[PDB]
């Protein structure tokens, strides 16, 4: 269904307007916790948009 | 002045602060409302992280601005 999962991921997008939505859903399937997800993202767990 | 605190749970908290207020103090005010210690409180503004020893005037946070409160959990 991903009803709650997608909704939660969308909530993070409303907090971090610089992270790709597809990268948010990545950990949303792992930890499944917006808290641990955004925290880990801020820790560098997810490769933030880096100009190459 | 009044500001809007955004949470990952989808709860907009309205708190009163001043431009000369310190980020650390703001987190302390949130701890009084939510109960979550400032140590696990990651304040983000416009996508940037707010350091404890900084004031609202540092990041140029005006009134009615939205502050993002990210929770920290080393679990999972």
């Amino acid at each position: 269904s991903n009803s709650q999962l997608n909704a939660m991921a969308h909530q993070i997008q409303e907090m971090f307007p610089q992270v790709p939505y597809h990268l948010v859903l990545q950990d949303l399937q792992l930890t499944r916790s917006v808290e641990i997800t955004t925290d880990n993202i801020l820790e560098g767990r997810i490769q933030v948009p880096f100009p190459t | 002045m009044q500001i809007f605190v955004k949470t990952l749970t989808g709860k907009t908290i309205t708190l009163e602060v001043e431009p000369s207020d310190t980020i650390e103090n703001v987190k302390a005010k949130i701890q009084d409302k939510e109960g979550i210690p400032p140590d696990q409180q990651r304040l983000i503004f416009a996508g940037k992280q707010l350091e404890d020893g900084r004031t609202l005037s540092d990041y140029n946070i005006q009134k009615e601005s939205t502050l993002h409160l990210v929770l920290r959990l080393r679990g999972g």
